[PDB]
């Protein structure tokens, strides 16, 4: 149905770009917002960076501590997902998750995750 | 009525009579419904439940059947043109009837709006209705955060008597307060003797409201209500409207529809009907004109200035009479100011070129010698 | 604003109804959804708004309660239905999850 | 064009400006001569007004600028706007007692006066209503049906009454806070009291409301109330029509004989335009606003007299608050009347141009003719 | 045909203007600016710089006009006002109830946090936010006559509080009502107590009224709680030559002959395409992007200029979509057949001076 | 339409709170204005309307009442205030003046 | 200021006709209007008559009893207020007043007097 395949990980030095990589197949791609949220080891689930669609001329919202160091990107016709980190730090050591949006008037709902990737520090 | 050798003519009369696709979309086929009894779920009328997306509006004439309990919708003739311009919506449950309710009977229904011989209600409201002989005082809410309007739609019930009222409100004087931040009303129920009309003497008056990108709206009554289930996240556009026809349906596609057909010509002139939904020619309220045979660039000026209207009558009440006289002079003066310019365009047209051509071989006489 | 959640454990048998609620702190207008990790492997959607379903959720999951008061209710308990369940607001823009508690 | 006041060999004038100034009958069938009184007075049976109830059926409406003395018991009637266009086009009515006033009403009182209403001397009220007050200090509840068995759409009319205190209020309906409930198939309403202190006008503190309702064929109409109500005792029977309304003149009357009317007088001419006014009833020409038009020595327009056709521009009175109406309505017939005259003025200011180059052309063709 | 070069042509149309707001013939302008119609009549605390000014030409406001009503309402029959305000000529503004000797038994130092000036509370200057004293509300009457050939403007205004508890800690009654009545007027407001979402951080509401007084007549005020009584009103003195427009240009000194909404305008062209409204003596509008005639012409331009000779636009409430729409189609035919009226002379006007000149030559020919 | 008035002459210290009436026969709908009268010279204006004040008058001259019954009141005396005073209606034409009260 | 000086006042037989006079300064004599006061000896004030600007067409109001004897005039170039009297009786020995209206719209309040004439006869 609806698959999520995330690659990209790895462990790094504190002061070097990773970048995470998320593929998506079963659905349309153009028309689904997608989320990455990231759950450290022993705390609760966590918000990271948004990113919409054509419509709104992929506006890129950001979360409020973990700004000025990520650039969301959509590949559309690879059907990819795009997440960037530079000048992490000793408390970004945690499994990210791919999310989409989900299309209906209730509000955001998350309707489908993925199995997640992990990502440590030294 | 001058002889010509070659002639073009402007004006065309012919339509398929069929009703057909706008360049590959279909129409809202209405049927025996009218708009007042789509909205609000008209128990025969479940074939349209799902058809979110449409190109025009059609309706038959004498819509059969639309308010299925007697009643005076409120203010029903602007609820049309704001839904003249609506490109898609998408139905909704604001309030699931599952949860929202708890304290509440939901399960009222009426024998007047009876479907395959079992009575039903709407699909679009909730009549509801004390349970243990209890009424507690509703106060729902609903905070719009996603940069789309809704369209929200309710009623209230005044029952035939003073003993059907006590028997379902447990109360004598109720009242229905609904509270946004830029709309504020109060209503309370009249109790009267009134005739029969579709075997029914109770009355129910509904009502609706146009909500705004983080706006609220809150529902108070402690009696005489009939809540929301479903609302309309409208998303509005251009190029549509409300027609009232008769014909058939087909599966060809076309570029204009007129309410007697659709027009498969390029001639800048047509005289089917005054209305058309889509582009197509102009309408001239004549039956003969003719260019003898520039032209074609002429006609452009008379299209481009022409090229302004809607024409769709908007309907009226019977209590606003002035409206109707005002709107109906408004139209006759525009279309016949219009066709006699027109008209008179090809008159004068005509005589300049025939004197040219006159004038054509006089000059090759004037060199001839 | 910040999510809260009920107390973070809980020991169930089988055939019981069993309820987590999670108390807000801030009113949403009834946009919590429920969501269900698996230990060791994916995470899914149980209920958004506040009581609808998902397709191929079974009919023992339901909810109910408005304003800052809500409950994820669990009937007729199976041996495959355990996990961690976390509850997520749906209002403004730090869409804060919440901390989950342990079946 | 590029000429100005060209003397001219053999004109024929397209303007009519001459009337007879007289209110003249239409097609040898006599109007109704309102006169004196006003379109309120008429209807609800004006004291002052009683020699214009034997008329059943008219041609057109009259009335002076300034009526001088209507609804004799002040008060607001509803929608009176509304009403008068109905009204502009009613051919005859028949005035049959809906509630007769000698069985109707056993069990209340009908002989109500006003001093504001005297006649001869003598205070009375209308004659198409009927004040109702209690009898032996009681006040019954009243209900009453009308069913519309006559084929024909029934206007109907009644009134509310606002006492000027709480002792007036007592005095006459015994009760304390009353309601008048009027519903019909397709209409209802339920109206209330306003108890307060008010200016004197036409010496009295009080006030009478007065609505109406109109009804259809197979219909039914219930009166209900336990006071504070001012019952029907007449009511109409409507027959539509075509070809009438409403004109305010000061002409005075005569057994002339005419073809159409014009508010300052009668025209009986032939030319296919006149100036006189912008209303007109009856079957004459159009209208354009202008001082002197000709064409020099039929078909060559009646296009446009084709195309003027079907224009009533009787000025439909609008409330107080209804200044965005008139702007708009002044704006629409401004701009109608003036773009036509530019049509009109235009359609001889070119005919008779090439009329000039068509003697010419036919006179140099004999010369070649004849060289 | 198509474009073609003459010897002489005077273009009919012009496209320029000085782009400033300026004086009409002499007489400064009102410049509401920072604030609106509603906002200044009520008299909003930050709206206080044009209390002096009563003598204008036209009036001026910013296309989104930041603060008017500071207590959230409904002014009722808002666009009604506008109306009648763009015709009057001058007005005087009186103490027609003055504060120091007319409620000498109530409470009249009554301030909201939501009109704040220079960081204290405050309340409107025409307006008085009448409240109970010693913990009674004794009833109100209060007559006015008007006895001097002169229409009066009266504002007044009823107070719906957020809930119950509020009401009785204010006028101390459960069931209020306020009554108007006139020789042609009659109302009985009622307070409406309900729960409503915060605007500008105020859970109550305030709507405002207002009355058209005639010479000779006499206005009745009674209530009993929930009044917002009058303090200033105001004596219209209709006249001509006015009207609303929305413009942000700049203030400047010159003096013009008429105005439009981006400039004025200064030439004796008879006609223009910046904007089809204005205000004053000045030529008409025509949608052509160019027009001309070979250089008759003066009497063609005056020939339909007489037929020509105001596009208000009035605004509607949300609600009237049938208005606007019926008003939109009346003010786009007048506008597009007028244009092509004066765009089909030109054809015909430019024809006749081709032969008017060539048969000279003919005729010259002969001789 | 006639205007009373309170006694010809009343006798006043320095420091008193002297009043005036001046009570109509018929409603004059709150246009009382008053006047004062210097001996062996001309005359001056204190207040019009009902309370107003004209400039370059003391703040301790005020009025007020309504209807039928108007009052003037005088706080804190002096010796130079000595005058006889009138009331004057400004409502329909045949305008009255008052009896004249002497101080 | 605004002062208000008169003078013409004496001493006559009841046949005579005595034209009083008034003078004005320090405002425009063209948008006021002003009326004319009289004090006989134990008698209170009255009124005679009053005379409106050019927004009335110089519309003059009379007294009752002292109707068909009296007429004013403005000379608004001279700025100086006269007043010409006939048909003379007994009853009419006053002193008379030069009044101001003044402009507002709170009735008729006759803001500025003059010093007082005497006329006996
Ligand atoms: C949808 O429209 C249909 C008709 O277009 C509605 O059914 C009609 O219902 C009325 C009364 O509810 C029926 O009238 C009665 O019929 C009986 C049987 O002949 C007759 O004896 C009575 O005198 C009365 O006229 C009418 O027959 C019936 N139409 C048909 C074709 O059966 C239906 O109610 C509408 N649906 C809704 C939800 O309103
Ligand atoms: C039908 O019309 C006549 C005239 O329009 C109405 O009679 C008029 O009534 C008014 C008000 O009562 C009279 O005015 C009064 O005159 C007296 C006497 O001078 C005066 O003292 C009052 O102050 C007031 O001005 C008016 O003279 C009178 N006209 C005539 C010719 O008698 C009559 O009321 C109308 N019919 C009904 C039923 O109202
Ligand atoms: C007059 O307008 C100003 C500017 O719109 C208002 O000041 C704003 O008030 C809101 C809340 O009321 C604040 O959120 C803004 O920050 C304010 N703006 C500034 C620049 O300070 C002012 O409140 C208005 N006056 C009244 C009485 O409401
Ligand atoms: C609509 O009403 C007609 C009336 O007889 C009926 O025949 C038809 O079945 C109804 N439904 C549709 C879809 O036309
Ligand atoms: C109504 O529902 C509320 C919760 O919304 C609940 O607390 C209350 O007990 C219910 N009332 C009854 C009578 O069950
Ligand atoms: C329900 O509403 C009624 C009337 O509105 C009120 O008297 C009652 O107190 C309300 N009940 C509750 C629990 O507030
Ligand atoms: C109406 O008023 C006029 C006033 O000119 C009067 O002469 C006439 O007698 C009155 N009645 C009628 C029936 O005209
Ligand atoms: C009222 O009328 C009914 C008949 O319609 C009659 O029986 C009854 O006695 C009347 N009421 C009185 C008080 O007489
Ligand atoms: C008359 O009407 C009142 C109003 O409801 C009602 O209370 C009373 O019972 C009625 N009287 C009769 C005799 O029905
Ligand atoms: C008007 O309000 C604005 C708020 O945006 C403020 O900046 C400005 O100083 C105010 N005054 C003027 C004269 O613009
Ligand atoms: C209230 O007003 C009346 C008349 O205006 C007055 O007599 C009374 O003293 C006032 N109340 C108080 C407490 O002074
Ligand atoms: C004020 O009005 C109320 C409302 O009817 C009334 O009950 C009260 O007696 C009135 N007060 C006076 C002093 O008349």
């Amino acid at each position: 149905e609806v698959q999520l395949v995330e690659s990209g990980g790895g462990l790094v030095q504190p002061k070097g770009s990773l970048k995470l990589s998320c593929a998506t197949s079963g659905f349309t791609f153009n028309t689904f917002d997608m989320h990455w949220v990231r759950q450290a080891p022993g705390k609760d689930l966590e918000w990271v960076a948004r990113i919409r669609t054509k419509g709104n001329s992929y506006a890129t919202y950001y979360a409020a501590s973990v700004k000025d160091r990520i650039t969301i990107s959509r590949d559309d016709s690879q059907s990819m997902l795009y997440l960037e980190m530079n000048s992490l730090r000793s408390e970004d050591t945690a499994m990210y998750y791919c999310v989409r949006e989900g299309g209906h008037y209730y509000g955001y709902y998350f309707d489908f995750w993925g199995q997640g990737t992990t990502l440590t520090v030294s | 009525n001058v002889t010509v050798t070659h002639s073009v003519n402007l004006l065309e009369d012919s339509h398929n009579g069929k009703l057909c696709l706008l360049k590959g979309i279909a129409p809202l086929q209405l049927g025996n419904c009218s708009v007042a009894g789509w909205i609000l779920g008209n128990p025969e009328c479940e074939l349209l439940i799902s058809k979110e997306s449409w190109s025009y509006i059609v309706e038959t004439p004498n819509p059969e059947n639309g308010t299925c309990y007697p009643g005076y919708f409120a203010d029903y003739e602007e609820l049309r043109e704001q839904l003249s311009s609506v490109s898609s919506f998408e139905r909704f449950e604001i309030f699931p009837k599952e949860s929202s309710w708890p304290n509440h009977t939901v399960t009222g229904v009426s024998a007047s709006c009876s479907h395959n011989g079992k009575s039903s209600f709407y699909r679009n409201l909730l009549w509801l209705t004390g349970k243990n002989g209890l009424y507690p005082n509703l106060s729902k809410s609903y905070a719009n955060n996603k940069e789309k309007e809704v369209l929200v739609l309710w009623g209230v019930h005044h029952p035939p008597n003073i003993g059907d009222q006590r028997a379902l409100y447990h109360t004598e004087n109720a009242y229905v307060s609904v509270v946004s931040s830029h709309y504020s009303r109060k209503f309370t129920p009249e109790i009267a003797k009134r005739p029969k009309v579709r075997d029914q003497e109770g009355r129910i008056n509904y009502y609706w409201t146009l909500l705004e990108p983080g706006d609220t709206i809150i529902f108070e009554a402690n009696g005489n209500l009939i809540a929301p289930r479903y609302a309309f996240a409208l998303s509005r556009g251009f190029g549509s409207g409300i027609i009232t026809s008769n014909a058939p349906m087909d599966e060809c596609d076309a570029k204009c529809q007129t309410p007697q057909g659709a027009i498969n010509s390029s001639l800048p002139f047509q005289n089917v009907h005054p209305v058309t939904i889509g582009e197509c020619p102009k309408y001239v309220r004549s039956a003969k004109l003719r260019m003898v045979t520039i032209t074609n660039k002429v006609n452009s000026v008379i299209e481009k200035m022409n090229t302004q209207f809607t024409a769709v009558g908007k309907e009226f009440n019977k209590l606003e009479r002035r409206m109707e006289n005002l709107n109906k002079k408004v139209d006759d003066g525009f279309l016949d100011i219009w066709t006699y310019n027109a008209e008179l365009l090809v008159l004068l047209e005509n005589e300049r070129t025939l004197d040219f051509h006159d004038s054509n071989v006089k000059n090759l006489y004037e060199k001839v010698k | 604003i910040q999510m809260t959640q009920t107390t973070s454990s809980l020991s169930a048998s089988l055939g019981d109804r069993v309820t987590i609620s999670c108390r807000a702190s801030q009113d949403i207008y009834n946009y919590l959804n429920w969501y269900q990790q698996q230990p060791d492997g994916a995470v899914k959607l149980l209920i958004y708004y506040t009581s609808k379903l998902h397709s191929g959720v079974p009919s023992r999951f339901s909810g109910s309660g408005s304003g800052t008061d809500y409950s994820l209710t669990i009937t007729n308990l199976e041996q495959e239905d355990i996990a961690t369940y976390f509850c997520q607001q749906g209002y403004t823009l730090p869409y804060t999850f919440g901390g989950g508690t342990k079946l």
